[PDB]
């Protein structure tokens, strides 16, 4: 899978691919790897499909219970730590999860937390997760600056997933884009790689390795 | 050492139409190179206009269907005879499957029916409960043979408008029930030719607003 | 109990002649007549069954031999030399052709293989 | 670890009315890493076409080997090798490595120049021949190709119709396999003209 | 040996190869040149198992130099790459195979074209606009897919290569101690001393 | 695979199904498993497909050379002896399981041979994955002094049992009859009880449906004159 | 497999069941495990069918060539050739062979060759999986210098019991009688020997 | 997890027009040793059901006691225990199938394959299989072990599909079962000559036949078989 | 987590801990603080298996902070180290042990002395003038054996620490992305922002 999230001047960009595999069998090209926990919180999924879907859906329930009890939106820190403490209980049992918890709150500002199934929890500005993470990192790190336009940042996230979809055999299908602000997350569409690749090739003049 | 799992073969197929859905399965049941039965029903009416099949290890499949049928019964008791919607059925099945995350049900599950807007719905599950709604899904032994054909013929993948160079895709359409059943029958005839575990008979359950109807067709017995 | 004859027994003489080949051709001249004629729709090969004794059963001695289903051979000269060449020709048709290509060799190539075996007896030790 | 699925790739062949078609994808990888998108798997020796899937070093080695052997064949026989004869040569050559085999799935395709008869064949890694009337499949998406071919195929298709059928069989099979795709080539073969077409496909 | 990269531009081929030699716990050397000149217009970089790498590289070098003396002629890059591939394809079914991956960068003087061949230890050969062996390619191919054009100059090729090395220095766990860079063009082979 | 052999009054009959497999997939639906060793010595093959072909062709080649050398028609016991010694030497690694039958100047014969090099004699035999299904039919209907017609019937029924009940076997029944003082008659596709039904739909595409990037003519001809 | 060879007044008799097994499937129910290596030297075969056939074929070849040069070989000589093959190839063979023969000088002789390739000359011998169940019976009922009819009954009763208890043995009871009079083949069907 | 010790081989069965037939031999094997020659492996439950069991005999004896206890329990506070509330084949099967699957799910199976044969209240034929894994299936013919490989092909020639059931009489069906038992005696190394057979008919009820023997065996052709190829005598 | 170092000088304890967090192929982060303040004059650095390290550190932190509130008093470094050791010694015979190694640097306000404790995942405690966990000590102990004196200043301690880090940057294969340095003295805990 390839998933990424990064912080910049205008908030957070989150982009993921849509492929599910069973070994070399391509099980699906239409999976949703972003979960919308609330209007200010997003979760990304990489690893076991069931593990990710079940526990991130469960996380949504625990975040909802927090706001009923405390009359206040859960912090990104607290939400990420609920998931990391849960997987830590299951450590050694064989769960497979690589996730990013991305959101805005007034007290924290825009925040990204990496959480995985061996128990690691890390705050940071940039993360790429999954089988195709290295390919995304290659494009992302070279064109990254703090002060991209929202338009340029959305494109870079889209382009980094495209890069990984191309090179990584276990990533592909389509690109789902999100932008997180003060006012919440905004969906910026599903982009099929079968059309996007050729569009990007022509307009950008990239992918000169391919017969086009 | 004792192995608690087995492989009973078989293959299943769900297709969603505009105001209908089908769930088809072959009726052959096998172990190794033996035929256990030529007619052992694998697709089941579970009530509330929902059809289900859990293909793979038949004992786990039967157990799961039995537990879901019971879940529908207790949903009626606990919530004033309310109709279990297909989306709600799907989420319930995820919890049934993920409950045995560390000793899984060895099956690929498909359910079919109508959503709350009356539109055709097919949901698909892995052994430990990850799920997705789709227009198309094949599961089981000959899934690898059937799915690419469905991508091509139901979702019109890799097909373009003639004379447009290759820039206008074939536009997506809902298929009629007559057209879907033709694709189902050809899928299973093709799978039977090339997969040894597929054959004997084809049983299709069709779900509409009017209810659940059945159709049966002979398949090759070799 | 050693084969010490690792050197050629056929060599060039001062005049450029290969003596043993010429002498072999002389042995062929003494041998019984055999012929071959090619038609449009076939080929014929023929020879005399020169019987060494009337008590001998000349049917048992086959001067005309099948090599493949579509190829036949006849000779003039030393009969035992012919017999072993027919054995080798039949075998080389299988080993160097039929077991590779799944079909019998064409006439010219089987001839080429027999020719090779006869050349080697003209140069080997 | 499994040599037949390190590099990935597929080949398919089909017969039509007075014609044959053979097609392949262009991917070469090291498991998950895509390396090359120009690695063609179809070769030709005169009018006989050979597709090879499997371990890429053996694909290249066997191409060079059959070029070698068919060149010598032509010098000695004074004619080009035919598909039926070439099939037997492939089988012989694979089986002589019985206990240390080439990890490949070869596919022969062509038209016999004398009889005019369309011919296709496939082989396992040790040289067993499958001489099909209808179609032959090979590679990491062979299951997928079998399914596509068995449903899409009908006999006696004209060359330009057969092109559409084989292309759709390849493309849709490749898109359900992680280790196949990255471009594709289709050869349409008639008794004395051969057209080669590169297909536009999704690049993931 | 860890990272070897190659990029073919308009009129040259650039090879970049890491300087570190590490045995277990310690970095034994930080200035190792992981390359051999095979002929005046053909350079081979290499990486793989200790010992095997240099032994194989020098063995190929000796053979190509022998060919050059015998014929008084330089083999084309394509011909050298095919020779190397066959040696590796022979090796893989031996008692003890050579565990060596190589890049061959050459300038073909006949065609007036740069050429880059990537060959792994199995004998898997491909001609590429850019190439890498080992874990390097997981980072560097996506970059090159974005930034590469076929008509780039040698200076543009070196800047594109700096962007590859910066990414590897950021994201790879091992300290590979920088790279030695060498350019192969019509005038021969030269080393970029400051990188 | 299902293969059988059945002796009768004046000869022997062998039969086989026509399915070959690769994992659970059917690679060929009309495989030919009756191999000719010599004109009147034929055998049915089961096991590793390449091995059965290679082993029948090698021994068939050497039998042909032996026949020419000795000026005698080949004997079934010779094919048997040469097959078993070759298979024994390779200690089971050549996965050939064969039913060897034929007529020769000594009479009519029926043998089986296994991959490790053991042989057996019988009036009726079966081999392959469907051999139990076939042997059940043979044990129920075989008798002494069968006619030609009765033996063909029994042999094909025994293959059918394999076709219908064994997932390893399928498609068609191939038969070869070897009678004393007659040419051997190979009956390819003697029964065809598994024709596919007509499909519901035609999948012929409109011309221009597939997107193309480039076209070019391929030169298959040699270098031209002038 | 259940096999035995028994010396008696007029010579020796070999006996065997007729079952060949692949796992628990009976591959051949009418097997002939009594094989001729010379006119009046025979053997009983147990263990691998392939191995014992290969060995027996080689021994038949060696004794045919012995006969061409030196005349009729002794039973001891035949046993020695079996031994040489079984001993020297012990790592690669699974063969348990009983060698039995009739000379006019030595009369009836029996040699047993178990897995290791050792040789043991005995008045009678039993071998194969089914033999375990009849050690007791055979030891109590064997006498030296029995008649032909007594020795046929001794083998029939013994192998009947071996068949009854061993699932790896069954079918018909085949026997081969070796005397001055010649070579006689006997067969006994289930309906006869089961009711004993 | 265990291993089976004392074992029973094939159980075979089929439907006919008015009922069902089931059969099994009387042997308890101890590996290759044919240890126990008087073991009954068909166990009737009431006058409408016969449970045929193969596999581990210690586990068979446990199952036998469960069924015996099931009859006792069904009679409790049940005035219609010998009438409308009598145990049905379908009830007995589902109980066993539940137990089998529960035991496999605890990684401690009952090492058996079971066929429940009977006739229901409404006259309908019942025939269904269950094994150590909890796998269940029904078919016009059913068989365990070697019987699956050898008996089913023969029995399917009589009843190939559902529509053949009314056309098959009890004489034809019994003949097919008896022949199948002979074939298994020829070919299964862990079988015996002695067997039991049970017919459950909707009209004539339960007929249980003990001490049957395989008869009309062909061994005569054995005299003509000599050597393994070249031997002539 | 890779390198954690500690050095006790005259009037302070200095802890240096690497910034890299690496999972498999990629360096996920280059600014990770591998430490927790247990009390105002006691700092614990840590390294070991992913997840376990932070979970254990925060668990110890919570317990010491609980003690501090209950008694309105700061436990001595010796007392905190003994508590930590017992938790690890308990852990090693559990179903799933904590795979975590720690250094505890504290200033004892009663005795007016800096103290450095090295504790491994087994519960093996030692008080030392300088300490390291993992492969670091293979390089750094020999250095400190040469250059260390007990009466060194904090500035001299930092220079001696630079000499350790330079050696680790020269000779270790992994790129650990520099170190965060923290000083523990009579005035509390502070971070050296430029190193
Ligand atoms: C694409 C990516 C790089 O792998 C990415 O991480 C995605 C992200 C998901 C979609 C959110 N991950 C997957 O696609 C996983 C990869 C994976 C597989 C197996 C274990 C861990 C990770 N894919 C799945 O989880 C997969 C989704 C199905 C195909 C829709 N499910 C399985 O492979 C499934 C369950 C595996 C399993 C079993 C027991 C415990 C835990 C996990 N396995 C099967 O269905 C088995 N088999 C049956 C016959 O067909 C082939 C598959
Ligand atoms: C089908 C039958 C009922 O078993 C019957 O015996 C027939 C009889 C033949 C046709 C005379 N047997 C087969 O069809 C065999 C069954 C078999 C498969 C595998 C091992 C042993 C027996 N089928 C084949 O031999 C098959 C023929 C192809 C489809 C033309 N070949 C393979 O399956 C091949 C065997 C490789 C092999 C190598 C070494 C020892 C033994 C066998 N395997 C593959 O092709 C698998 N794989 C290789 C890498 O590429 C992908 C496919
Ligand atoms: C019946 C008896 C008591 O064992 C008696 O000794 C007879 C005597 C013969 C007829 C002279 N022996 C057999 O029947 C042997 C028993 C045996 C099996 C395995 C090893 C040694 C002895 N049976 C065979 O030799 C059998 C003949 C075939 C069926 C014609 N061959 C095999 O079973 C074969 C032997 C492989 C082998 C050879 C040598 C050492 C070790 C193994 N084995 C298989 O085919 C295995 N089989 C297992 C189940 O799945 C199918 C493959
Ligand atoms: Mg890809
Ligand atoms: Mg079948
Ligand atoms: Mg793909």
């Amino acid at each position: 899978t390839t998933t990424l999230a990064f912080r910049f001047q205008g908030g957070i960009i989150v982009a993921v691919d849509s492929r599910a595999t069973a070994g070399n069998w391509v099980a699906s090209q239409t999976v949703k790897k972003v979960i919308e926990i609330n209007p200010f919180l997003l979760g990304t999924m990489a690893g076991g499909a069931a593990d990710c879907q079940f526990w991130e859906t469960w996380l949504g329930s625990q975040c909802r219970l927090h706001e009923l009890r405390e009359k206040e939106r859960i912090s990104v820190a607290a939400a990420s730590k609920i998931l990391s403490n849960l997987v830590y209980q299951y450590k050694g049992a064989g769960l497979s999860m690589g996730t990013m918890i991305c959101g805005y709150t007034r007290k924290e500002g825009p925040t990204i937390y990496y959480v995985d199934s061996d128990g690691t929890r890390l705050k940071g500005d940039i993360f790429c997760v999954g089988s195709g993470q290295t390919f995304a990192y290659g494009v992302l790190d070279s064109n990254y600056k703090w002060d991209l336009s929202v338009e340029d940042a959305l494109y870079l996230g889209k382009r980094s997933i495209l890069a990984a979809a191309h090179r990584d055999a276990y990533s592909g299908g389509s690109v789902n884009l999100y932008h997180v602000t003060e006012d919440g997350w905004i969906y910026h569409g599903n982009h099929d790689v079968g059309e996007l690749f050729w569009k990007v090739k022509e307009e950008e003049g990239s992918f000169n390795n391919v017969i086009g | 050492q004792f192995n608690p799992y087995g492989d009973n073969g078989g293959t299943i197929l769900g297709i969603a139409g505009e105001d209908f859905a089908v769930l088809a399965g072959d009726t052959r049941n096998i172990t190794d190179y033996s035929i256990n039965s030529r007619y052992e029903p694998k697709v089941f009416d579970c009530g509330d206009n929902i059809v289900m099949s859990a293909n793979g290890f038949a004992a786990d499949g039967d157990a799961l269907v039995k537990r879901f049928k019971n879940s529908v019964k207790w949903y009626h008791f606990d919530h004033n005879d309310k109709k279990l919607s297909i989306n709600s059925a799907a989420r319930n099945i995820q919890h049934l499957l993920y409950g045995k995350r560390f000793f899984p049900y060895y099956v690929h599950t498909i359910i079919a029916g109508l959503d709350e807007d009356g539109k055709g719905a097919v949901y698909s599950f892995d052994p430990v409960g990850s799920y997705e709604r789709e227009q198309c899904r094949a599961g089981g032994a000959a899934a690898s043979l059937i799915m690419p054909f469905l991508d091509n013929q139901v979702n019109f993948k890799n097909q373009y408008e003639p004379g447009t160079n290759g820039k206008v895709k074939k536009p997506l359409k809902y298929l009629s029930v007559e057209e879907v059943i033709k694709l189902v029958r050809d899928s299973f005839t093709s799978a039977t030719e090339r997969h040894i575990q597929v054959g004997d008979g084809l049983e299709i359950l069709i779900v509409t607003k009017d209810g659940v109807r059945k159709e049966f067709y002979e398949l090759k017995r070799d | 109990m050693t084969d010490r004859y690792s050197f050629s027994l056929t060599t060039f003489s001062p005049s450029g002649k290969l003596g043993q080949i010429d002498y072999a051709l002389t042995a062929v001249k003494q041998g019984v007549t055999s012929l071959g004629i090619k038609a449009t729709n076939g080929v014929v090969i023929a020879t005399e069954k020169k019987s060494s004794s009337p008590l001998a059963m000349s049917e048992t001695l086959s001067k005309v031999s099948l090599l493949t289903p579509d190829i036949g051979a006849v000779y003039s000269g030393m009969g035992p030399d012919y017999r072993v060449l027919v054995d080798k020709s039949r075998k080389v048709a299988h080993t160097s052709y039929k077991r590779i290509y799944g079909e019998y060799p064409p006439t010219k190539l089987l001839v080429s293989e027999v020719a090779k075996i006869m050349q080697e007896a003209t140069q080997s030790g | 670890s499994d040599p037949s699925s390190i590099n990935g790739g597929i080949v398919v062949a089909m017969t039509g009315k007075d014609c044959v078609a053979i097609a392949c994808d262009l991917r070469l990888g090291s498991q998950s890493l895509g390396v090359s998108n120009k690695f063609e798997k179809i070769f030709h020796y005169g009018h006989v076409f050979l597709g090879i899937t499997g371990l890429a070093t053996d694909v290249t080695t066997l191409n060079e080997m059959f070029r070698y052997k068919t060149n010598l064949y032509k010098l000695k026989e004074e004619r080009a090798i035919e598909p039926e004869t070439f099939t037997q040569l492939v089988s012989s050559s694979l089986y002589e490595r019985r206990f240390g085999p080439y990890f490949v799935g070869p596919v022969v395709a062509g038209i016999n120049s004398k009889s005019g008869k369309p011919f296709i064949a496939g082989f396992d890694l040790i040289g067993c021949i499958d001489e099909a009337k209808d179609f032959i499949v090979s590679g990491t998406a062979s299951d997928q190709l079998f399914g596509m071919c068995e449903s899409l195929y009908e006999p006696n298709l004209e060359p330009e119709d057969l092109f559409e059928t084989i292309s759709q069989a390849l493309l849709n099979a490749a898109d359900r396999d992680a280790l196949s795709g990255w471009g594709a080539v289709v050869y349409i073969i008639k008794k004395d003209e051969v057209v080669k077409r590169y297909l536009k496909m999704r690049q993931d | 040996m860890d990272i070897i990269l190659g990029i073919r531009v308009q009129d040259s081929v650039i090879l970049a190869s890491s300087k570190a030699v590490t045995r277990g716990i310690s970095v034994l050397k930080d200035s190792d040149d992981k390359t051999r000149q095979l002929s005046p217009h053909t350079l081979m970089s290499f990486a793989g198992e200790a010992g095997d790498t240099v032994q194989f590289a020098e063995y190929i070098q000796a053979n190509i130099q022998l060919y050059s003396i015998r014929e008084d002629y330089e083999l084309s890059p394509q011909a050298v790459s095919s020779f190397v591939r066959q040696e590796l394809a022979k090796s893989i079914r031996s008692r003890r195979p050579y565990q060596v991956n190589v890049l061959i960068g050459g300038y073909d003087k006949k065609k007036n074209k740069p050429e880059l061949y990537q060959i792994d230890y199995l004998g898997t050969k491909v001609e590429l606009p850019y190439g890498a062996h080992g874990y390097s390619g997981f980072y560097t191919f996506s970059l090159l897919d974005h930034h590469y054009r076929p008509d780039m100059t040698t200076e543009e090729g070196l800047d594109l290569l700096k962007l590859c090395v910066q990414e590897l220095e950021k994201r790879m766990p091992m300290d590979f101690k920088g790279v030695i860079v060498k350019i192969v063009d019509k005038d021969g082979i030269r080393q970029v001393d400051d990188f | 695979t299902t293969i059988v052999g059945v002796k009768f009054n004046n000869g022997v009959v062998i039969a086989a199904d026509t399915r070959s497999t690769q994992g659970p997939i059917v690679a060929d639906k009309n495989c030919a498993k009756l191999h000719r060793i010599s004109p009147k010595i034929w055998c049915a093959a089961a096991g590793t497909a390449a091995d059965t072909e290679a082993v029948t062709q090698l021994i068939g080649s050497n039998i042909e050379l032996h026949s020419l050398y000795t000026s005698r028609e080949p004997r079934v016991v010779s094919a048997l002896q040469m097959l078993k010694q070759h298979l024994f030497k390779y200690q089971g690694h050549i996965g050939a399981y064969l039913i060897v039958a034929g007529v020769d100047p000594t009479g009519s014969h029926l043998f089986s041979i296994h991959a490790h090099g053991s042989t057996d004699v019988g009036y009726y035999l079966s081999l392959g994955s469907g051999s139990l299904a076939a042997m059940a039919v043979l044990e129920s209907h075989w008798k002494q002094d069968l006619t030609k017609e009765e033996a063909i019937k029994l042999a094909s029924d025994a293959i059918q049992a394999g076709i219908w009940n064994d997932l390893g076997s399928g498609s068609n029944v191939d038969v070869c009859v070897m009678e004393i003082g007659k040419d051997a008659e190979y009956l390819r596709n003697y029964l065809t009880p598994n024709v596919r039904e007509e499909k519901q739909k035609s999948y012929k595409f409109p011309r221009g449906t597939t997107a193309v990037l480039k076209e070019s003519i391929v030169n298959i001809c040699d270098i031209q004159e002038e | 497999t259940s096999i035995m060879a028994v010396t008696f007044k007029d010579g020796v008799i070999l006996g065997a069941d007729s079952r060949t097994t692949t796992g628990a499937y009976i591959a051949n129910r009418v097997t002939d495990k009594l094989t001729r290596v010379h006119d009046k030297i025979w053997c009983c075969r147990s263990g691998s069918a392939a191995d014992t056939q290969a060995i027996a074929d080689i021994v038949q070849y060696h004794l045919e060539l012995y006969t061409s040069q030196y005349g009729t070989p002794s039973t001891e000589t035949a046993a020695s050739v079996f031994k040489e093959l079984c001993y020297e190839n012990k790592d690669n063979l699974t063969a348990g062979i009983i060698v039995a023969g009739y000379d006019d000088k030595n009369k009836g002789e029996v040699y047993t060759i178990p897995l290791g390739g050792s040789v043991h000359k005995l008045p009678y011998a039993i071998a194969g999986s089914g033999s375990t169940f009849i050690y007791g019976y055979c030891d109590k009922n064997f006498r030296e210098n029995m008649s032909k009819e007594e020795t046929v009954d001794f083998i029939k009763h013994s192998l009947s019991q071996a068949i009854k208890w061993d699932g790896s043995s069954g079918g018909v009871i085949r026997m081969v009688v070796l005397t001055a009079a010649g070579v006689e083949r006997l067969i006994f069907y289930p309906d006869e020997y089961e009711q004993l | 997890t265990q291993q089976p010790i004392v074992t029973g081989t094939s159980v075979i069965s089929m439907k006919y027009d008015n009922g069902v037939i089931i059969a099994a031999d009387n042997l308890g094997s101890y590996g290759s040793l044919l240890r126990f020659n008087g073991v009954e492996r068909l166990i009737p439950v009431g006058d409408n059901t016969v449970v045929g069991i193969s596999g581990d005999i210690s586990d068979m004896q446990h199952i036998e006691r469960l069924l015996k206890d099931l009859v006792t329990e069904n009679a409790y506070d049940n005035p219609l225990a010998d009438a409308e509330e009598a145990l049905e084949p379908s009830y007995i099967f589902e109980y066993l199938a539940t137990v089998m699957y529960q035991r496999r799910s605890k990684m401690n199976p009952l090492w058996n394959a079971i066929i429940v044969a009977g006739v229901q209240s409404n006259g309908d034929q019942f025939l269904r299989y269950v094994n150590l894994l909890g796998v269940t299936y029904s078919s016009p013919t059913l068989a365990t072990g070697f019987g699956a490989h050898m008996a089913n092909p023969l029995l399917r020639k009589v009843v190939d599909r559902e529509s053949d059931i009314p056309k098959t009489t009890v004489q034809v069906a019994e003949e097919a079962i008896v022949n199948a038992m002979r074939v298994l005696y020829y070919r299964d190394a862990r079988s015996s000559r002695n067997f039991s057979l049970a017919i459950i008919d909707k009209n004539t009820g339960l007929t249980f036949k003990k001490n049957l023997q395989v008869e009309n065996m062909k061994w005569d052709f054995a005299k003509d078989i000599k050597g393994y190829g070249t031997q002539k005598i």
